RNA sequence: CUCUGAACCUGUGGUAGGUCAGCAUCAGUUUUCGGGGGCGGAAAAAGAAUAAGGGAAGGUGGCUGUUUAUAGCCCUUGUUGUAAUACGUCCACUGGGGACUGAGGACUGCGGCUUGCCAAGGAUGCUGACAUAAUGGU
RNA sequence: CUGCCGAAGUUUCCGGAUAGCAGAAACUCAGAUCAGUUUUAUGUGUAAAAUGAGAGUUUCUAGUGGGCCAUUUUUGGUAAGCAGAACUGGCGAUGCGGGAUGAACCGAACGUGAGGUUAAGGUGCCGGAAUGUACGCUCAUCAGAAAGGUGUUAGUUCAUAUGAACUAGCCCUGGGCGCUUAAGCGUACUACCCAUACCUCACCGUCUGGGUUAGCUUUGAGAAGCUCAGACGAGUAGGCAGGCGUGGAGGUUUGUGACGAAGCCUUGGGCGUGAGCCUGGGUCGAACAGCCUCUAGUGCAGAUCUUGGUGGAAGUAGC
RNA sequence: GCGAAACCACAGCCUGGGGAACGGGCCAGGCAA
RNA sequence: AUGUAUAAAAAUAGAGGUAGGCUACUCUCCUGUAUCGUAGAAGAUGGGCGAUGGUUGAUGAAACGGAAGUGUUUUAUUGACUUGUCCAUGAAAUUCCAUGAAUCCAUUGCAUACGACUUUA
């Protein structure tokens, strides 16, 4: 059970290339002759339920660990038995105050930190 | 698999004592021989793996044992001694090796 | 400059395709003295490489290298098909591939 | 067996078939270059081939070769413009090409393709009477070109049979004779 | 495009899906019967090889409605015990002999899905076998066609 | 492939035809299956007899007797055309029966461009007398003056060094 | 008295975390060369071998005509024989080459070898190099 | 945003009520009935064997309620074509390989992928694959892919080695480059090329059939869980289901925030089939969010859409 | 020196065939500086 | 890049060579899988022997080569090398694959949509 993608490139919406006030997110074209919706060759692709990865595999970073998102530094404590497949991601705003206590406290926990050098600074 | 089967006339090896040749003596030295957290900086703590000499003494006995075999048979010395090569137009398949 | 060359030169024809649709993962190669399938059979297996030259001093050298390996005959003229580690650019057809002789089956 | 620079001698050769096996090894990255174009033989009588013409404009067999060759390659693909460049066909055989080997293409042959009795057209004798106008000057050289070579060929020949008598009379030949040497 | 009285018949056959294959009881009505899917199937004499072949590389059950190959010889018994039929062996006796419980040996094993042919078929296909094609009648000839597609 | 199958067959018996005649005829088929198929269609021609009224009892393949020996056969053959009604005979030189039919199929199938099913075997005769045989070519062919150089010689190895001798 | 693999000296004791290539023994899916055999076909047909006869030839010798000669052939038997080859078919006969896959995660089951072991209810070993760049992404 | 099902495209009476197709529910049965089925046989129909599939009802409710093409069938035609009714399929709701290209022709009907092999069609080059083998025919001085011919090719038949009359093929006259005992035609047999097709496996989902608690140190009871097996996957109108996102509302995270909220840009890194999400850096400076429910002025590319801004036109018309 | 409005999917060599226009985009072509 | 190696013409349905005095000869072809070159720590150290030749580098130019001659030889000498026949050491633990004129300018009319053009300067 390895971290492996059916597909690494994003879809993006049909035409979104050509106009700014069509916005990259994929909708899906109703057009009644559209050919792109028609799977013609030279298009693009569509998403399918056939693109789903493997159900042991989703969410998974390529380094095998699952991201968790820990606000504050009692979410940190919890991932201290999964620490084998879960990854304490930082919340984007929290300070760089208790972004140290959330740092250190998950080295001696032993589990690992995806932004553990977002803000701060060592010093030695 | 790296390496090319010659149909050049069979060499008696039988002298050479073989059996001591096994994995252990081909064995990579392991990595070992800690050294004390300050000669690590500056670098002066690096040694040499120089081939030892009972090595040699190993291949000089098997030289002892298989050079006398290969001088009998004409010209076996010279063609060790050749490098092999492709000229233009070298099919491997033809001319079997 | 007589000798090295343990291996048997090749040139890269083109990618696997039909007569619209390309499918970039195999490529055709012709070595030279191979003339049948049949012939083309000795050459299944071996290591195959793309070597070429670059600007950037990498390692101190100046060599990239591509490596694949022969997988099967591809019709009664001797050519064969290869995979690369990385699908060789379109860019590279009617170039030299260099056929080493390992792994020997001989 | 294919060479960097090849020299392919056209005298006796058929022009489709000559044109398909340089497209092929100009697709495969080789140079190719063409002498003595005026000699390409293409079936059919002399006046069909001028009828063809005159419906058909370059004069030059060794240009019109190339057109043959450029339509039979994909010339709007930038990898064909490529190709092209590498293929030089040139009239005659000149001073940088004369002194190198000119190997022929056995598909192309004429006494190799054509039955006894076939009808056929010389490019050189079709593009005399259509705008060419060098036949005499481009003879010319051909005479001095082969009579030059004639003799360098009874020099190369006399010098052949010299080390050849050398050779039989080396005892080291038939020492090892056994290996077909 | 397949005519509908064709479809009807051929799904009756179970061969849903093109390079499938199924065993057939030869009789009087057969050769009547698949008159109309003549251009559409191809069929033939096999020999006990095939007929071997054919169920243990791509014999697969029916048990509760679900393709199970079998490999083992405690599926045949399970669902063929009341016939008499244990193992792979009887399975075949009761197939190349057609005993009397051959109606039920024959739904027993799911349609074998072939591949196709090594080497392909002929330059056309769509013809009589007689024509020169590979469709209707080709009595022993299926035997060769079969070890194409195992 | 063409091979020479002898096909035996007969009617159903029944109450009215207790004992049906036996019928047998030669004919070239490139397995048997096509054999037993082209019997069937020339019985229905001549007599008119369906696949079910009657069946085949036996088919076998028969080897030329002589296939070292050089041999001259004529066939009688009849031939659809345009106007659906021709009539031919021919003759060749040749060590096999079927090579001699394999051969008129493709003369056939070239001269007048003859489709296996219009193509109906009427006769196949063994030429002996010299008198019998009548075309030129084959009267060429017999007398014992045949001498002349190997036509058609021509003779991947690309880009050959030297210009090919093509003499003795 | 135990314990804290507790701190240090003492070990230079023993095992060494990811990425990428290499070979090996296996398994599934295959593609391709082989070898050895069984049965069947006019029990191939032939052929050679093989004692004759006859015949004619595009006729050897004799002389276009001619009949084995100072070439012989063909046909017919005879002919060894159960010849061999080929073709068709089978082997629960066997020996190699190459590619793509590793899904599953104690134990069962079904088999074989002889409790144990195994190619039998899906890949494990030996190694290396890179890592302190390779593999990667944009 | 994704997932499943998915027509009808028209009978019939008469703008409609029917029907039919598709569903949604309720029923009764697989030891019962069936089939754009095939036989057997009695007189093409009818009745009674095989091959398969579980089959039949009742209720209520969306959409359709056109055609085109092709096949055929005929009737007449009518200069001649053709027209007129039908007949049955295909497209229409359907992509892909081939046909130079081309909606109607030849193949094959679609989750994401790896390998394998093919169909139709092809192997001179463009072009992936034999400038394959065997055999003929084609000479065109427009090839090729009604007839005439001091036009040939093979000839046949009849006359006495020659002619005449004929038999037939082909030529002449009336996709590109090139190809010419072909790279043309025709037949045959080998080998090879490749599709969203066929096989084997992986994976996503859907449906169907299971298994699972005195919760047994296999620990796998979010029983709304975990687990096992098989087949399957086009889609308009339309039906069903699960989700993503915005503003605000009660509960909650003893949530985040001047050690930097919200926002914004950025070829930073990730996550999800996707809607979307999380995060790094730069700006930034005072607020904000995850979860369970409540709620609505809630999601944009169009509307010659409203408002504001801004270009080319253009330093143009020109003044 | 002072300075618009109209218009604007996007473009702009043809040759032919491309069946439904197809030329303004497709394939064969030449051109293409 | 990896030997970055190779020159007759011409028939091909007869050519070429070989030899004799165009006339009588003969021989080869039937390809290149040919031929040349290819031996050494990339090819070591020396000892020789043996050629006493060969291989070449360096320069000193001689002729040939018009076409696109730019290269073919001839060498003159010198420098090395020489596995031609041989020896003795030596080359490695990386101890399994990855490697100064001219233009504008002035002149200028020989010009003249405007440049250009036109001499002079």
């Amino acid at each position: 059970v390895n971290i492996i993608k059916k597909r690494t490139k994003p879809f993006k919406r049909h035409q979104s290339d050509r106009f700014k006030r069509v916005g990259e997110s994929w909708r899906k074209p109703r057009g009644i002759d559209s050919c792109v919706r028609r799977r013609f060759r030279g298009t693009i692709s569509m998403p399918k339920i056939g693109y789903g990865n493997n159900k042991k595999t989703r969410y998974c970073m390529p380094n095998g660990l699952k991201a968790f998102l820990v606000r504050n530094v009692s979410d940190v404590e919890l991932l201290l038995m999964h620490n084998k497949t879960y990854a304490a991601e930082i919340a984007g705003n929290v300070s760089a105050r208790k972004r140290v206590e959330i740092v250190e406290k998950a080295r001696a926990l032993g589990v690992k930190v995806t932004n553990a050098g977002a803000k701060v600074r060592s010093q030695e | 698999r790296y390496v090319i089967a010659t149909s050049a006339p069979k060499i008696d090896v039988s002298g050479v004592s073989v059996e001591k040749f096994t994995k252990a003596y081909f064995a990579k030295q392991k990595r070992s021989g800690p050294v004390k957290k300050d000669e690590a900086f500056f670098a002066e703590n690096a040694p040499k793996n120089a081939l030892p000499a009972e090595r040699i003494a190993d291949q000089k006995a098997v030289d002892a044992k298989l050079l006398p075999a290969i001088k009998a048979i004409p010209n076996m010395k010279e063609y060790l001694a050749a490098s092999f090569a492709l000229s233009n137009g070298d099919r491997p398949h033809l001319m079997k090796f | 400059a007589q000798g090295h060359r343990l291996y048997v030169k090749a040139k890269h024809l083109s990618f696997q395709r039909s007569k619209h649709v390309i499918h970039p993962g195999t490529s055709i190669v012709k070595i030279e003295g191979c003339d049948s399938k049949e012939e083309a059979q000795f050459y299944l297996g071996k290591r195959v490489c793309y070597v070429y030259k670059s600007s950037k001093a990498v390692r101190g050298s100046k060599i990239r290298v591509i490596w694949g390996t022969i997988a099967r005959p591809h019709g009664n003229s001797g050519a064969v098909r290869a995979r690369f580690v990385h699908n060789l650019p379109a860019k590279t057809f009617g170039s030299s591939l260099r056929v080493m002789l390992y792994p020997s089956n001989i | 067996e294919f060479q960097k620079v090849v020299v392919i001698d056209a005298k006796g050769h058929l022009l489709g078939r000559l044109a398909s096996v340089v497209a092929k090894q100009l697709l495969g990255g080789q140079k190719v270059v063409v002498v003595r174009c005026e000699e390409l033989n293409i079936s059919g009588h002399f006046f069909r081939n001028k009828l063809k013409y005159l419906a058909y404009h370059f004069r030059a067999p060794s240009r019109i070769f190339q057109k043959a060759v450029r339509g039979m390659l994909p010339h709007k693909t930038a990898r064909g413009q490529a190709a092209l460049e590498h293929l030089q066909a040139v009239e005659g055989i000149p001073p940088p090409f004369d002194k190198q080997k000119r190997v022929v293409v056995p598909a192309a042959l004429r006494v190799l393709r054509l039955k006894p009795g076939r009808k056929y057209c010389t490019v050189g004798r079709l593009s005399s009477e259509v705008g060419w106008k060098y036949n005499d000057i481009v003879a010319k050289l051909e005479e001095r070109r082969k009579v030059k070579s004639a003799a360098f060929y009874q020099a190369k020949l006399a010098k052949q049979k010299k080390i050849a008598s050398a050779k039989e009379a080396s005892p080291v030949n038939q020492k090892l004779s056994q290996f077909g040497y | 495009n397949i005519p509908p009285k064709a479809r009807k018949i051929m799904q009756l056959l179970r061969l849903l899906q093109i390079n499938n294959g199924i065993f057939v009881k030869f009789n009087k009505a057969i050769k009547e019967m698949l008159q109309v899917v003549e251009p559409y199937v191809t069929y033939g004499i096999p020999n006990h090889k095939t007929v071997r072949e054919l169920i243990y590389k791509r014999g697969f059950g029916k048990v509760n409605k679900q393709r199970i190959p079998l490999s083992d010889n405690a599926i045949i018994e399970a669902a063929l015990g009341k016939y008499s039929i244990l193992s792979v062996e009887d399975l075949i006796h009761e197939i190349y002999t057609v005993g009397p419980n051959f109606k039920q040996a024959a739904n027993f094993l799911w349609p074998f899905k072939l591949s196709s042919p090594l080497g392909g078929w002929r330059e056309r296909k769509f013809k009589h076998f007689i024509e020169g094609g590979d469709a209707g009648k080709r009595d022993e000839h299926i035997n060769g066609l079969v070890q194409k597609m195992l | 492939a063409l091979k020479e199958y002898q096909v035996v067959g007969r009617k159903v018996p029944t109450e009215h035809e207790p004992v049906p005649k036996l019928f047998r005829m030669r004919l070239f088929a490139p397995n048997e299956s096509v054999a037993k198929s082209r019997y069937w269609y020339f019985l229905k021609m001549i007599n008119k007899v369906k696949k079910a009224t009657g069946e085949i009892v036996a088919i076998n393949e028969i080897s030329e007797p002589k296939p070292l020996k050089a041999k001259v056969f004529g066939i009688w053959i009849r031939y659809d055309s345009r106007s659906g009604t021709h009539n031919m005979y021919k003759e060749f030189r040749d060590t096999t029966r079927v090579g001699a039919v394999e051969a008129m199929y493709a003369d056939m199938a070239a001269r007048h461009r003859a489709r296996f099913r219009s193509i109906r075997i009427l006769k196949v005769v063994e030429v002996e007398k010299k008198e019998d045989v009548r075309r030129n070519y084959v009267k060429q062919l017999l007398n014992p003056h045949l001498k002349f150089p190997l036509p058609h010689r021509r003779t991947k190895k690309v880009f050959a060094p030297h210009r090919p001798s093509t003499f003795y």
